[PDB]
């Protein structure tokens, strides 16, 4: 189904962290298919 | 049918990044947006429709673009 994902915290430094860390690891994940072209 | 999620990074039980990007496939730049608008109302006090504060905190919203294999 589709999915709407609200990220929430009190403090702005909390969420720029975790969306920092999602962005890192979402990107990650999309370079392992670029990896399997390389090697 | 259609799912909501809501993480609260303040809470005592949240799913991680790390288990939120083995679940989803993210678009990259709705990702980006949203964390460069974060330190746009943190550093200069920028607000945007991307970071709001409501019912007490600072949200974003994504809408995956897949599960991931």
């Amino acid at each position: 189904s589709p999915a709407k994902i609200t990220i929430k915290a009190n403090k702005l430094k909390d969420l720029k962290d975790y969306v920092d860390d999602l962005k890192t690891y979402n990107n990650t994940y999309s370079n392992v298919v670029l990896e399997h072209h390389h090697h | 049918s259609a799912k909501e999620e809501s993480i609260d990074v303040d809470s005592s039980s949240y799913i991680s990044a790390e288990n939120l990007a083995k679940k989803y496939v993210f678009n990259p730049k709705e990702v980006s947006e949203a964390y460069n608008a974060i330190v746009a109302l943190q550093n200069d006090g920028i607000e945007s429709d991307l970071v709001q504060l409501v019912n007490g905190k600072y949200q974003v919203i994504f809408y995956p673009e897949g599960k991931r294999l």
